[PDB]
RNA sequence: GCAGUCAAGCGUUAUAGCGACAUUGCUUUUUGAUUCGAUGUCGGCUCUUCCUAUCAUACCGAAGCAGAAUUCGGUAAGCGUUGGAUUGUUCACCCACUAAUAGGGAACGGCUGGGUUUAGACCGUCGUGAGACAGGUUAGUUUUACCCUACUGAU
RNA sequence: AGAACUGGCGAUGCGGGAUGAACCGAACGUAGAGUUAAGGUGCCGGAAUACACGCUCAUCAGACACCACAAAAGGUGUUAGUUCAUCUAGACAGCCGGACGGUGGCCAUGGAAGUCGGAAUCCGCUAAGGAGUGUGUAACAACUCACCGGCCGAAUGAACUA
């Protein structure tokens, strides 16, 4: 193993030296500070002046009753604008290094953030067996983490009880390899697509299937997708779309089991589709051209985006994890009546959707030819930005669950982080040594998981853009990395046949 | 004449009149014509005609085969289909080389009376900060055309080479001697770096130095070819 | 050497005879294309350049080892050698030469 | 060549905060004149040579497109 | 070259092993951008002939070969295939003329310059020294023919 | 390349292999007669231009070492075999006729009707007939062949071996 290079005699002396402490000076004077809101830009308080002895939660309750929301308090993050967060106090954050002193004006970006913290994974919970074949795919139960569906190569799926680590049901419709699973964002219905050109529906919780295969489809299923319960009519089940590599987008009735539309404008294999939550769905496909179809006017393509030079490999939404996860929250609390899951739906879709004064549902296209693509297709057919800079195709793309954060999987063995809005690079994830095949999000948006050729996982903190943890267990190739809801737990499976569950 | 003027000539006004007869009449003598260059040709021209005809009936009959084929009747991801591609080592025993072939006598002085030098005739590695002895003190001369720094290495598993370079020489089989004067030949195990192999150790460390043994001759194909001890 | 000289005058010759279409008169630039895809113009002629780079260091590279050949046996080996790697330089660009 | 399972173990190592602490050193040197290389270190030199590139290269438009076509 | 893939065959009743033709990876990746150790033999002059593996001249075949020019190929050695520049090197490169400036054997299994150049001398490296060389420079006598045959002419 | 045994040769002429260190025969006093070995018997040259059954034609055959060139490769040279098939309810060639209908199948294209392309490649009626084997058209047309039938009347075709 080469090593760093050890101290040399001089710096041993400097280190027996003795250290100084960082303290506050009880002598701190008064500096003005203006607090700016990071998403909408609006000033809040004019200019106030505060002493140097605040803290982050001083600052933070103070911004609060500057508001006048204080009954019910939401936290915030400050930066200053080089772009340098407040740590612990202004003193140590900005006065210390000198860049920002007493006398002039202090301007504070306060960005909101969750009330609930996500620890990082660090250990393998368990590794369990049961799978023929590799494992192809993998996805948490919206409503708990105690629940994981996984499709492999050997014909099947598989429902995970993960409080015990232990397989719970065993999905045998199938003829060929399940390449897609997907829990409804109801948590009612788990849906699995095949190498077989068929989608097949399962009850979870006996674990069985609704009958007879989804047939139709004449290529193997690429990708599925569902309806989101806060566009759903309460009393009613969420649709199922779905691509294929025949180059057909296929909407499935469930309640009925019938097929009502059929898109099929690509002259190539979808790569994927997306079910937006304004009545919209997004395809992008290997005839380099992203589609936008509108399900209120029959499934007819809306628009045509045409930007990138290859394949379109992935794309994400603004919105989509409040998608998948539809009524649900970090904290598992199922909702009384359809109804009362409708608006609570709405509610949690609107917190990420409608900010900054109108609604917007960014979508971002990662392509073949190296780049992505970041477009707000509602507003205007060009793309709001370009973003290069890796090297290779870019496998993965993820918005933040607040929608603030692009992170994309390169097979150039990188990961980039970028702004979500305007599109502008922030950062490079380097570590790993092979390519990164997908990424995932925590819940509160602070941590980033990422699977990859090299056998290993790697768990990042996107606040202070370095390497938090790297997580070897794997004996061959990892293909499918998922994080919980609730974020306690993270799923991992590829080549070797093994589920891996980890935990903090 | 512009764009296909040969074509619109012979639109309109056709082409030769005897030209369909003759046509058929050669295509039809073509037959004596191959039987007669099957047995008149010689030299070279007859080995390649020979080749060539083995070659055509091969590609006929795979053509009848697949014809008659299509008249008869590994679990990848979403995101990689459509996308293609004991501790014995794989040579215990080589053939020898003796100092004789190994070295070459290098005669100095007005009159080519003195004979200490010595040339290795064989590729050889010398490493990193390489810097040759003085002319008159050197004895063992490493001709720097002959310096290799990188190898064809071959993983066994997964089917690929890689363009990678040579870290030191561990052990040549003809001699400890060899070893230390970094001779290159087949059977010698060689120490490279695997840094974009991208292999991880259990214990999670990055894998960027393993063993090799070279295949070929170098001194003979220009290259050094390399298996992997995986 | 015969061998690396006789590729280099074939590609050199493909290389100067065709027109450099960012070089010409805009509407000849258009329209060659138009017809014929710039790109993959560019594209197949930047092969050809290429591949008579390599192989006049192929060339290069074995006339300097052939200095130190010790019998025949090794300099036919490496001899032919060099001109098998020529060959897989030259049928390499088998679909340049085709759409060219 | 005799059996030996030295033959098949890994040789050479590295762990990920040595990889980050030679990454982030390699920036942070100031070259001075006056300072000559006496032995350089053995590193995975591609591992640790990774600068980020403001723009990508072009798309291999061949993989879309044949001649051919 | 190394490492594989395929399989017309070969082999067999243990669906082992050999395996032609094809084919992949590395060397080598996309926009035609922009000299690295020959350790022992070499060049000329004059002049003859041979080979063909043909550069030109003759006659042909093919090619998006309109014409003009050119490329690839067949028979073909009858006939030609040059003048110069460069010794701080040329195991060649440039300039030009030209129909063209093709390759090679009969040496490399008579004059003449570099080299087998011994005695003189200097410089460099090594050696305690006599000296030797990693080397560099300069100066340095070998002189048949009337014999036989072959050849050219002559009785 | 290294070991072990056994031969031949040096010290040895003679017959034969045109010629010869290690190949075939045979070892040696001086002669006569006879018979042979190996090798030969068109002429040089002693001895059948003997007899017999087959094969081969080479625009520099072959008369050889049995190794290499040699890929048991190429050939519409020729000969003999082996195994498969088709056949008087008709074999192979040839000529003539049929070769249809949904249908110009779907997508794509300025145009694309079997025949620039991408995916289906199904059904009917048949004696048979491809959602087409090629020529051809800007697209059609037209011709073809895959298959079927009439005339003809007896053996034929393919793949291997030597
Ligand atoms: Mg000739
Ligand atoms: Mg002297
Ligand atoms: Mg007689
Ligand atoms: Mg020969």
């Amino acid at each position: 193993s080469t090593l760093i290079p050890p101290p040399s005699k001089k710096q041993k002396k400097e280190a027996q030296l003795p250290r100084e402490v960082a303290i506050i000076p009880k002598d701190l004077p008064n500096v003005s500070i203006k607090f700016q809101a990071l998403d909408t830009g609006d000033n809040v308080g004019g200019a106030l002046r505060v002493p140097g002895a605040i803290s982050e939660k001083q600052l933070e309750e103070l911004l609060n009753q500057l508001n006048g929301t204080s009954d019910d308090p939401v936290p915030y993050t400050f930066s200053c604008t080089k772009t340098i967060d407040i740590t612990d106090n202004l003193y140590s954050s900005l006065i210390k290094p000198g860049y920002n002193s007493t006398e002039d004006q202090i301007t504070l970006l306060y960005t909101p953030r969750a009330v609930f913290k996500v620890k990082p994974v660090t250990r393998s919970s368990s590794a369990i067996a049961g799978h023929g074949s590799t494992i192809l795919c993998s996805a948490f139960a919206p409503h708990t983490s105690s629940r994981m569906v996984t499709g492999a190569g050997d014909n099947t799926a598989r429902i995970w009880d993960c409080d015990t680590q232990t397989p719970m049901h065993t999905l045998k419709g199938h003829y060929n390899w399940v390449l897609c699973v997907s829990w409804s964002p109801d948590g009612e219905v788990i849906a699995t697509g095949s190498m077989d050109n068929t989608i097949r529906l399962w009850d979870p919780k006996s674990g069985q299937c609704l009958g007879d295969a989804l047939r139709g489809h004449s290529k193997w299923i690429t990708s599925l997708s569902w309806e989101p319960i806060h566009l759903v009519k309460p009393g009613s089940k969420p649709r199922l779309a779905s691509s294929s590599k025949d180059g057909t987008i296929k909407i499935w009735d469930t309640v009925s089991r019938v097929c009502q539309y059929t898109m099929s404008g690509h002259t190539n294999s979808v790569s994927c589709v997306k079910w937006g939550g304004q009545g919209l769905l997004y395809s992008g496909s290997h005839d380099r051209t992203v589609r936008v179809w509108d399900i209120n006017s029959q499934g007819r393509c809306i628009n045509i985006l045409k930007s990138h030079a290859h394949w379109v490999n992935h794309l994400s939404l603004s919105t989509d994890y409040a998608l998948r996860i539809g009524a649900f929250d970090h904290t598992g609390k199922k909702p009384s009546t359809p109804e009362e899951a409708q608006k609570k739906a709405l509610e949690n879709y609107e917190k990420i959707c409608k900010k900054n004064g109108n609604s917007e549902e960014m979508m971002v296209t990662a392509s073949d030819d190296y780049t992505m693509f970041l477009w707000n297709p509602l507003k205007s057919t060009k793309p709001i930005a370009r973003m290069t800079g890796h090297q290779k195709l870019v496998n993965h793309v993820a918005f933040s669950p607040d929608g603030r954060y692009i992170v994309s999987a390169s097979f150039d063995n990188s990961i980039k982080l970028w702004d979500g809005r305007d599109g502008k690079f922030i950062s490079t994830f380097r570590g790993h040594v092979a390519s990164v095949y997908q990424v995932a999000w925590s819940s509160d948006c602070r941590l980033l998981v990422s699977c990859s050729k090299d056998t290993t996982l790697k768990v990042w903190d996107v606040r202070t853009r370095k390497l938090s943890v790297d997580l070897p267990g794997h004996k061959d190739e990892v293909y499918t990395v998922d994080w919980s809801v609730d974020g306690k737990r993270v799923c991992s499976g590829g080549k070797d046949k093994m589920v891996r569950l980890w935990t903090h | 004449p512009q764009n296909d003027y040969i074509e619109r000539h012979i639109k309109q006004h056709g082409k030769r009149l005897d030209h369909e007869e003759r046509k058929r009449k050669r295509e039809a003598r073509e037959s004596h014509k191959i039987s007669e260059r099957a047995q008149k040709l010689t030299g070279w021209k007859g080995k390649q005609f020979a080749k060539k005809r083995y070659a055509e009936k091969v590609s006929m009959r795979k053509k009848i085969k697949a014809h008659e084929q299509s008249k008869v009747k590994d679990a990848l991801p979403t995101y990689l289909l459509d996308r293609e591609q004991k501790f014995s080592v794989p040579l215990p025993k080589v053939r020898g080389i003796s100092e004789e072939e190994m070295f070459k006598v290098i005669k100095t002085g007005k009159s080519r009376s003195k004979s200490w030098k010595r040339m290795i005739t064989k590729h050889t590695f010398v490493g990193e900060g390489f810097t040759r002895r003085p002319v008159k003190m050197e004895r063992i001369i490493r001709p720097s055309a002959l310096r290799q720094k990188k190898a064809n290495v071959t993983h066994p598993e997964l089917g690929v080479t890689v363009f990678l370079p040579i870290l030191a020489v561990k052990k040549n089989p003809q001699s400890p001697m060899y070893t230390q004067l970094g001779v290159l030949t087949k059977g010698t195990i060689i120490e490279v770096n695997v840094s974009e192999l991208g292999m991880v150790t259990a214990g999670g460390k990055v894998v960027w130095g393993k063993y090799a043994q070279v295949t070929n001759e170098p001194d003979r194909d220009g290259c050094v070819n390399a298996v992997l001890l995986v | 050497k015969y061998t690396g000289e006789g590729f280099v005058e074939k590609f050199e010759d493909i290389l100067k005879g065709f027109p450099n279409i960012n070089d010409v008169h805009p509407f000849h630039r258009d329209l060659m294309d138009t017809l014929y895809e710039k790109n993959h113009y560019k594209i197949s002629l930047a092969a050809i350049s290429r591949a008579k780079s390599l192989v006049e260091q192929v060339a290069r590279d074995y006339v300097r080892l052939l200095k130190f050949g010790q019998s025949l046996f090794q300099c036919k080996q490496l001899k032919r050698a060099a001109l098998g790697r020529m060959a897989t330089i030259v049928k390499k660009l088998r679909d340049p030469l085709a759409y060219l | 060549v005799q059996p030996d399972r030295r033959w098949f173990g890994n040789t050479r190592v590295i762990s990920q905060d040595a990889l980050q602490h030679f990454r982030s050193a390699l920036g942070e040197t100031q070259k001075d004149t006056y300072q000559v290389l006496l032995r350089r270190n053995k590193l995975p030199m591609s591992l640790l040579e990774e600068k980020d590139a403001d723009e990508s290269p072009k798309a291999r438009i061949l993989d879309t497109e044949s001649y051919a076509d």
